[PDB]
């Protein structure tokens, strides 16, 4: 089905964008698909002996 | 596709303008927004009436003028033009007239400021005014 | 009708007739100028439309004297078009084909409508009427908000 | 932003025109869910039908919902959305709510996510609304003139409406209470009664194993009158 | 310098608009209704605000009715 | 029949009131038509107009359209442009219902849009949400202007009020709460009793307190949630069965 | 169409001039 869009254009008085009204709005983070956190390593000496200096 | 805007009686304008005066419905609700919108406007307006002032030797100067179909503003539409030299002439003319009128005069009574009080409203054009005939503008007379 | 000044050119001779005639209409005007404190919407646009199609009157009573019945001479009648009694363009819009009734200027500037079209009430009664029969409906409007227009009368 | 999305309005509410002259107004309204801007769009149906149809709601809510945004029904089956979302809950599962948080700022939030609601999972992609169809219906296989009555034994689910309906057929006035099952029917005129009672759960005196059916009657009315 | 591509003027642009209609009034009846107008605006916007207890007057002298 | 007749004007508007309610405050407020500086003492007061269904109900401009939407201002009894107002002007039936049952999901009878949530007191017009046809009726204390009446009086006579404007499905009046749940055969019908009988009076001709019916304060006409009682709720669920049994069949 | 029905026609209207009533 097929139909005709158009803008009519309004009163120059009042206000152009009624909606908009400076929400807060808190957004959901849509972290929909999983990323790794991905290091390479091991340090067992030198990381254990440090954390007495640290 | 164009034509131009309709030359419409100013009596439509007069009887929107008495409209809104006693506003205090959901009827024009949305037109009390078109008000506050026309602030953004009204200094443009303010200058355009100033620019039309009738001079001191026109009696009453009409003008064109767009107006909101509610009412909430009122513009002076027509640029107030003049042939330079024959104003000029004009105003020396008033200037003399003037002159003339300070000279003969013992007293001269001015105007008390401002002219209306704060209880008076903006006396209607219709009621008051358009009704009772205005005096002679001031221009020197001429051989 | 503007407001006599010096600069006024005073009426000429035939005005005498035709005074009392348009006086009721000024008379009309300043009684439907007033706050009829209308609480309601359409009541509140009814009003409006009683000085429009007053206005209408008055400058198809000038145009009548002028054209149709040929009676007021030319002089008399440009004074009244400069004083504004009758509207100038509306009268030419008459002379014009086509338009020879209509309401006011406003029902015929396809700017100003969202449709770029006309006002409805142009559109002539019988035409509307078969259009209703081909749908099944009757005649859906009255009147357009633009002037109190039971139709424009092209016909 | 960008008008990325367009609008998702369905057939029925758009109406029989090959071409109807819609307008959008930007950033038109806040819709009647979530309170957040959006493009309001609207349209008469016919030229001259004076009931202009607006988008109520956001598209993004629309989507969310899997409906109309004028119609607020189901773009698929053109049915109320809580309807069709027990429907759903009731073939394939038991439980399938699509819950919309009533607090003003919870609500533009979980319209911002982009994730369907429980019914609109089934009813988005065409193949699993079939299978759900196919499996709802597998699922579904002595006249004194008194003018006045006291009717007795209804069925505490029946209506008003399906009484006086029943009796025009049979054809005023009606009092029920569902409590007592006293109906204190009463008609316009005696004529009408005499009427009525020439042409006859329909257990009718003329008041102005039944006798079990007396004793519940009898506890059910006591009970009422307590209340 | 003048800049020359703004060629849309805010009356002309007013002008292509429906809402607004024109007239040939008399200036002081300009003025009289600009005077009406610009109080409904001030007093609309006032009010809008919330604040009720600051009168316009009609000269446009603004003062608070209570403390 | 209201077919028959042509509708009368309710009032003219000579006789309408005007926008300026009670001066609830100290000073009025353009932009809000509210008054403000005190809001002391309660705001609700009685409607001096009501619908009287037979003598007013008729013909209008609308039922020459297929206007789809019924006047508020008929509900309220009040009415200024009785034959020539758009809005139709009588009681709602199936076949009007039946004409509007497309649009009136998302809306009103009275054509103006519902919400998400009901506004706090279940009181103003519905949410789209819910498909309820159930009115609270609270505040009939303040409708008889504390006239001490028997429960079966009170009920009869609130029967005798909403039963005029629709088709009813059930009433219970609630001696223990004092109030009533007035459940009606259709959607259009519980919005428009819900505004006919809004701030109305209960009393009647025959009652002594008749020119003291203005001064108190009226009926509270409101939306009601579903009993707690599982009485009813059962009952409701199986309506919904069936109901889901019936549009079930038919999408094949 | 017959320019007279239009004749006909247009004295229906109980108002005159631009404002017609057509019942
Ligand atoms: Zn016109
Ligand atoms: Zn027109
Ligand atoms: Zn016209
Ligand atoms: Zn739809
Ligand atoms: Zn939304
Ligand atoms: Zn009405």
């Amino acid at each position: 089905h097929h139909i005709e869009v158009v803008s009519k254009q309004m009163d120059p008085l009042l206000p152009r964008f009624v909606g908009k009204k400076a929400r807060k709005v808190v957004a959901p983070t849509e972290n929909d698909e999983v990323v790794p956190v991905l290091h390479m390593d091991g340090s067992n000496d030198r990381g254990e002996a440090d954390p007495n200096e640290w | 596709l164009y034509t131009p805007k309709a030359e419409m009686p100013p009596e439509h304008l007069r009887k929107i303008i008495n409209t809104h005066s006693d506003m205090a419905s959901k009827m024009y609700n949305t037109d009390k927004k078109a008000f506050l919108g026309a602030l953004k406007y009204l200094p443009h307006a303010i200058l355009k009436l100033l620019e039309n002032m009738p001079h001191p030797w026109e009696q009453a100067k009409e003008v064109k003028v767009l107006y909101h179909t509610s009412g909430a503003i009122t513009f002076v539409n027509e640029t107030p033009r003049v042939i330079e030299p024959v104003y000029t002439a004009q105003w020396s003319a008033t200037w003399i007239a003037m002159r003339r009128e300070k000279r003969d005069r013992t007293h001269f009574k001015r105007m008390r400021f401002p002219p209306f009080d704060d209880d008076e409203p903006p006396l209607s054009y219709e009621q008051h005014i358009e009704n009772i005939e205005p005096l002679d503008p001031i221009n020197l007379p001429l051989d | 009708p503007r407001i006599k000044t010096r600069r006024s050119k005073p009426a000429p001779d035939g005005f005498e007739k035709i005074k009392p005639t348009l006086t009721d209409f000024e008379i009309q005007l300043r009684d439907a100028q007033k706050d009829k404190s209308s609480k309601l919407a359409a009541k509140s646009n009814e009003q409006l439309w009683e000085i429009m199609q007053l206005h209408h009157q008055r400058s198809r009573y000038i145009y009548t004297l002028y054209y149709k019945r040929k009676a007021i001479s030319k002089d008399l009648y440009d004074w009244l078009i400069k004083e504004k009694y009758a509207d100038k363009l509306l009268i030419a819009k008459w002379r014009k084909t086509g338009y020879e009734k209509l309401c006011c200027l406003r029902c015929i500037q396809k700017n100003e409508t969202n449709n770029g079209s006309t006002c409805i009430c142009r559109v002539p009664r019988a035409q509307l009427e078969e259009e209703a029969r081909k749908k099944g409906t009757q005649v859906s409007f009255h009147q357009c908000v633009h002037c109190g227009c039971r139709g424009c009368a092209s016909t | 932003e960008i008008n990325e999305p367009p609008p998702n309005i369905c057939e029925q509410c758009l109406g029989d025109e090959a071409n109807i002259r819609m307008t959008k107004i930007p950033q038109g309204s806040e819709c009647k869910i979530c309170t957040l801007p959006f493009t309001l769009y609207h349209f008469k149906t016919s030229k001259r039908s004076n009931n202009i149809i607006k988008t109520l709601i956001c598209v993004r809510c629309a989507t969310q919902r899997n409906i109309c945004q004028c119609c607020m029904l189901d773009s698929r089956w053109h049915i109320p959305i809580q309807l069709r979302d027990h429907l759903i809950s009731l073939v394939n599962e038991e439980n399938v709510m699509t819950e919309e948080a009533k607090n003003d700022m919870m609500k533009r939030f979980l319209s911002l996510k982009n994730v369907k609601l429980g019914g609109a999972q089934i009813t988005s992609d065409p193949s699993e609304a079939d299978n759900i169809v196919d499996k709802l219906k597998n699922i579904l296989l002595k006249n004194p003139s008194t003018k006045s009555f006291f009717l007795y034994n209804i069925d505490a689910s029946i209506p008003e409406w399906k009484i006086t309906d029943t009796v025009s057929q049979l054809l005023l006035s009606l009092i029920v209470n569902h409590k007592a099952k006293c109906g204190g029917l009463r008609f316009q005129s005696s004529e009408l009664g005499e009427r009525f009672v020439s042409k006859i759960i329909f257990i009718i005196p003329w008041s102005s194993t039944a006798e079990n059916i007396k004793l519940s009657l009898s506890l059910n009315k006591l009970i009422q009158l307590e209340l | 310098l003048p800049t020359n591509h703004n060629k849309t003027k805010l009356l002309k642009s007013l002008k292509n608009t429906k809402y607004f209609q024109q007239t040939t009034i008399d200036w002081v009846e300009a003025g009289l209704q600009l005077c009406r107008q610009g109080h409904n605006m001030l007093n609309l916007l006032i009010h809008r605000k919330g604040l009720t207890y600051l009168h316009l007057d009609y000269n446009f002298n603004l003062k608070p009715t209570k403390t | 029949s209201w077919r028959d007749k042509s509708a009368k004007v309710q009032v003219k508007e000579s006789e309408l009131p005007s926008s300026i309610p009670a001066q609830t405050g100290l000073t009025f407020n353009i932009w809000y038509n509210k008054w403000s500086q005190g809001f002391a003492g309660n705001t609700r007061f009685v409607s001096p107009f009501a619908l009287q269904p037979q003598l007013h109900s008729g013909k209008t401009r609308g039922d020459n359209d297929g206007q789809l939407f019924f006047c508020l201002f008929f509900a309220k009894g009040m009415c200024c442009l009785g034959p020539k107002c758009e809005y139709l002007h009588h009681i709602p039936d199936e076949e009007d219902i039946g004409k509007l049952a497309l649009r009136t999901e998302v809306l009103d009878c009275f054509g103006r849009e519902k919400f998400a949530d009901y506004r706090e007191d279940m009181g103003g017009i519905g949410s789209f949400r819910k498909k309820n046809k159930t009115l609270y009726v609270g505040g009939i204390d303040g409708a008889l202007n504390s006239k001490h009446l028997k429960p079966a009086q009170i009920e009869s006579r609130i029967r005798f009020v909403f039963s005029r404007l629709g088709d009813i499905d059930r009433i219970r009046y609630v001696e223990s709460k004092n109030c009533g749940f007035v459940k009606f055969k259709y959607q259009a019908n519980a919005e428009f009793a819900k505004e006919a009988m809004s701030n109305q009076t209960l009393l009647l001709p025959s009652d002594k307190e008749w020119d003291d019916r203005r001064e108190g304060t009226g009926l509270l006409v409101k939306w009601a949630n579903e009993d707690p009682d599982p009485a009813a709720q059962k009952r409701l669920q199986e309506e919904l069965k069936l109901e889901s049994l019936n549009m079930m069949v038919h999408l094949i | 169409f017959t320019k007279s029905e239009l004749k006909r026609r247009r004295k229906t209207r109980k108002g005159d001039g631009p404002w017609g009533s057509w019942s």
